[PDB]
């Protein structure tokens, strides 16, 4: 009923191995340009 | 004779030194006039949060009388002879200087050394001084170039006393005291740390001998502990945006850290800096000038201004450029701007830098004009180089640069380098720090 059984788990090994890469990655891009956004200070200065 | 023969024939400028440390120096030509001063280390960066400001003080009281000429008597006496007395602070320097009749050299330096070490500083004369600079600190905030270029230190010398303000808070000059005064002068007003300079129709030996007889009694010990020494001032990538769209043209400074005062690495950077230019909307050029920056934005009337600068302090500086435009085109301004010190870090050609130096080559020439420019060149490099830098070596450090030269010392400070930004007016449109800094490279 499967053939492609024992192959779909080998490929899942190694997209599991993959994410386990890029995710962490990507979302340290992400953390490092939204740094700029996150750490920024505001100040409000009208004239009195 | 040619540019070369004529740079051999520069009188070389005579340097000599008292006792107490006071360097003296002088370039003498057979001008009728000169101009005589002393440059002293002292600015800012060497002030402190409580006593910023302490420095831009004393320029105020500096000519309000000393206590051998009180009140406007030594006001009275450079005026009737018909001398010029100015003065002004910066970050690292301050310098009084005299325009006068070369035959009046000897008051002038009598002047001189009466203002740098008897000032009054007269309790009264300092209640008034404060409510002139309070008001100077209200007329500077129209100013909407010296606003984004003060914002400028502040971010990128962030956490420094480079980040300070020539003038100081509003607050300090509010509560500077007399004894913050006078002890800030102590401090820093020492023979070691000054400079007496003057150039036009004098001899050396006579400017030394004056300087003998009225600067001998300055101080040039001070002690260990109290030798004010400077530390180096970290830059930070960052942005500064004070937005106010009330105001109509945007203006915005944008620069990498620099090398410092004494690195050879300046002059190739100035070349560089020739390439790009300056313009505004006045000059005749337009759509030929030789700069791209400067065609493409008077064909597109991208802005009204813009100029390029090195601005260096002992270690450090600031490397960039500052434009005025409207509200619409501050992202294609900022665009064509980087890429042109991206097209300089990788591509810069034989043929512009050949351009740059020959711009480099009369900026430096025609700026040596005049007496007073001359003795501010003497005064300045004494305390910076520590030796006047004659024309001849200007020319050799010129002639090692090419394109080569160009692509490499650019790549060293603008490529793939943070910057420090500092917005002011109707900016919604200045682009994302991100998306500048990715404009680096
Ligand atoms: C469209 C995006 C969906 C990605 C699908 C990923 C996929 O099919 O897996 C490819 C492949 C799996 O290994 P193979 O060498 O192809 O298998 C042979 C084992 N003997 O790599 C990944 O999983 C990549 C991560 C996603
Ligand atoms: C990039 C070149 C760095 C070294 C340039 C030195 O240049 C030399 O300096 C001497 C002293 O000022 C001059 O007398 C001499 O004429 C000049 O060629």
């Amino acid at each position: 009923a499967e053939p492609e059984h024992d192959h779909r788990k080998r490929m899942g090994l190694k997209m599991l191995l993959m994410m386990g890469l890029l995710l962490p990655l990507v979302y340290a891009m992400k953390r490092h340009k939204w740094s700029v956004l996150k750490s920024r200070k505001l100040a409000y200065r009208p004239p009195k | 004779a040619t540019y070369a023969q004529a740079l051999q024939s520069v009188p070389e400028t005579q340097v000599s030194q008292l006792d107490n440390g006071l360097r003296v120096a002088s370039e003498q030509s057979s001008q009728p006039t000169c101009t005589v001063g002393v440059w002293i280390d002292a600015g800012s960066r060497y002030e402190s949060e409580k006593n910023n400001g302490a420095g831009y003080f004393v320029e105020h009281l500096a000519f309000k009388g000393t206590k051998n000429r009180p009140g406007n008597a030594l006001e009275k006496e450079v005026e009737s002879m018909g001398a010029h007395l100015n003065a002004y602070s910066t970050r690292e320097h301050t310098a009084y200087y005299i325009k006068a009749l070369s035959k009046d050299l000897p008051k002038a330096v009598e002047l001189l050394a009466d203002i740098v070490q008897n000032c009054s500083l007269e309790d009264s004369q300092i209640e008034k001084e404060r409510d002139v600079i309070l008001q100077e600190l209200q007329e500077n905030d129209t100013s909407m170039r010296d606003v984004v270029f003060n914002y400028l230190h502040a971010t990128a010398f962030q956490g420094t006393p480079l980040a300070q303000s020539v003038e100081g808070p509003s607050e300090n000059v509010r509560k500077l005291s007399r004894a913050d005064l006078t002890e800030y002068l102590s401090r820093h007003y020492k023979a070691p740390r000054m400079v007496l300079a003057a150039a036009g129709g004098l001899e050396h030996r006579q400017l030394l001998d004056l300087a003998q007889k009225h600067f001998s009694g300055l101080s040039g010990t001070y002690d260990e502990d109290a030798v004010p020494t400077l530390s180096p001032c970290r830059f930070t990538g960052s942005q500064i945006c004070h937005r106010e769209d009330g105001l109509p043209l945007a203006h915005v400074a944008i620069a990498v850290e620099g090398p410092g005062w004494a690195h050879p690495d300046n002059v190739a950077l100035q070349v560089a800096n020739a390439i790009i230019g300056h313009y505004d909307c006045t000059y005749g050029g337009g759509a030929h000038l030789s700069s791209p920056l400067a065609s493409i934005a008077a064909t597109n009337k991208l802005c009204q201004s813009f100029q390029t600068f090195n601005i260096c302090y002992a270690d450090t500086g600031l490397l960039g450029a500052h434009f005025v435009c409207d509200h619409m085109s501050i992202d294609d301004m900022m665009f064509v701007l980087q890429g042109q010190w991206m097209r300089l870090c990788t591509s810069a050609t034989e043929s512009e830098v050949l351009r740059g130096k020959n711009l480099l080559r009369n900026a430096l020439v025609s700026h040596l004009d005049g007496t007073t420019p001359v003795c501010e060149d003497i005064g300045r490099s004494l305390l910076t180089y520590g030796r006047r830098i004659p024309l001849a070596e200007w020319e050799s450090r010129i002639a090692e640069v090419d394109a080569r030269v160009v692509r490499e010392v650019c790549s060293k400070y603008f490529y793939d380098q943070c910057p420090a930004v500092a917005g002011f007016g109707p900016i919604e449109q200045l682009p994302d720090y991100n998306r500048i800094r990715s404009g680096m490279f």
